[PDB]
């Protein structure tokens, strides 16, 4: 019930890509690989195990992360965060790459842990439909 | 005139410590070094300029906690396919802000990890 | 490679952190403090 190249798991189709893209480009690319396509959404431990296996069999890098579809929607650098002294945050000097509001799977943690990483990174990914 | 072990700037007192602590411990320790004390807060680029220098002159190149914690915990995290966020598998529970003594750029580090720090209070 | 102790207190270094040890995107970026350089370094790194 899935296109050739894709793998089926509990009603959905999954496909890993060894392409190096930013989170934005990856998400967009997925929306184009199939109707209703998106970066993978890991909603249960079982699906996490299925995806980890899919990644281990089609990525193998020992480096770089694998994008998943969970990230901070807004464009803020920090949310509802106030200085410990009690004052509001107005002035800020974040390095864009230090604002790790995207998530990726990584080899060291068996591709089953979501690691906070910079969205502008260029990594492989997994699409889901 | 800030305590002998501190440094003054714009009516405030600042002091960098070498004892390594995670974010929470650092902040609590600061509230115990003098009344109204907390982890250093950068409300302006001028203040940050002062602190970075003070920190580097004292201990040189290192990393120091700033008064910001759990920076993304209450952000609007959402799946791109709009699935509800229930199951979770975070590698780290929360991130805190710090600075590297070579410049005033803001950086993130897991709050459970260690770093040096700078306390501050209004004179 | 981050052992998770006090090593990140020391100035980054490609040899110590990326050659003698396996390093992440961010560890390399901490040395270059420039994104394009890191991404680049990454292509030829993996
Ligand atoms: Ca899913
Ligand atoms: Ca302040
Ligand atoms: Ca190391
Ligand atoms: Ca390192
Ligand atoms: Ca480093
Ligand atoms: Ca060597
Ligand atoms: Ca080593
Ligand atoms: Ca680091
Ligand atoms: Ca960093
Ligand atoms: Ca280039």
């Amino acid at each position: 019930d899935c296109p050739s190249g894709w793998s089926s798991y509990e009603g959905h189709c999954y496909k890993p890509f060894k392409l190096y893209k930013t989170w934005d480009d990856a998400e967009r690319f997925c929306t184009e690989q199939a109707k209703g396509g998106h970066l993978v959404s890991i909603e249960s431990a079982g699906e996490a195990d299925f995806v980890a296996q899919l990644v281990t069999e089609n990525i193998q890098n020992t480096k770089s992360y694998v994008w998943i579809g969970l990230r901070v929607q807004g464009k803020e650098k920090q949310c509802s965060s106030e200085w410990s002294d009690g004052s509001s945050v107005s002035y800020e000097n974040w390095i864009e790459a230090e604002s790790k509001t995207c998530l990726g799977l990584e080899k060291e943690t068996g591709f089953r842990k979501w690691v906070n990483i910079y969205c502008g990174q260029q990594n492989p990914f997994v699409c889901e439909a | 005139d800030c305590p002998s072990d501190w440094s003054s700037y714009e009516g405030h007192c600042y002091k960098p410590f070498s004892e390594p602590k995670n974010w929470a411990d650092a902040e609590n320790f600061c509230t115990q070094q003098h009344a109204g004390g907390h982890l250093v807060s950068f409300q302006s680029s001028e203040e940050a300029d002062f602190v970075v220098k003070l920190a580097f002159q004292t201990f040189g190149h290192s990393i120091f906690w700033m008064g910001l914690s759990n920076v993304w915990n209450q952000c609007n995290w959402q799946w791109s396919n709009a699935a509800m966020l229930r199951y979770k598998a975070w590698a780290e529970e929360s991130y805190c802000v710090y600075f590297k003594s070579t410049n005033n750029k803001w950086r993130s580090r897991a709050c459970r990890m260690m770093a040096q720090f700078v306390c501050e209070f209004q004179a | 490679y981050n052992s998770g102790k006090l090593e990140e207190f020391v100035r980054g270094n490609l040899e110590r952190e990326c050659k003698e040890e396996k390093c992440s995107f961010e560890e390399a970026r901490e040395v270059f403090e420039n994104t394009e350089k890191t991404t680049e370094f990454w292509k030829q790194y993996v």
